[PDB]
């Protein structure tokens, strides 16, 4: 109906605005840092398990 | 008496020439604006 019509009228006239958009940029950084010593001595006797 | 036509949309009466003098005068009454209702709405969420 002509009401109707003209109202729909000015409900899409106000849903159709063009939409902005987003550059999403994520930025992971992963850092990482390992430091290990060993140090250790070992005597043995096989000839007498030692 | 009324009639009217809404492929027209037009006021028909039945009835005097005072019937004539008022109900011109109330063709004139409720001719005006439609006092843009804004039955709905469209908000745009913040």
């Amino acid at each position: 109906p002509p009401d109707i019509m003209l109202a729909l009228q000015e409900v899409i006239t106000q849903l159709d605005i063009r939409r902005a958009q987003v550059l999403i940029e994520a930025l992971i950084v992963e850092m990482a840092e390992g430091d290990g010593v060993n140090l250790g001595v070992q005597w043995g006797n096989l000839e007498t398990g030692a | 008496k009324l009639v009217a036509d809404e492929r027209t949309n037009s006021i028909l009466i039945s009835g005097d020439p005072k019937v004539r003098d008022r109900l011109k005068r109330l063709i004139r009454q409720l001719d005006v604006e439609m006092a843009s209702k804004g039955n709905n709405r469209v908000v745009y969420l913040k």
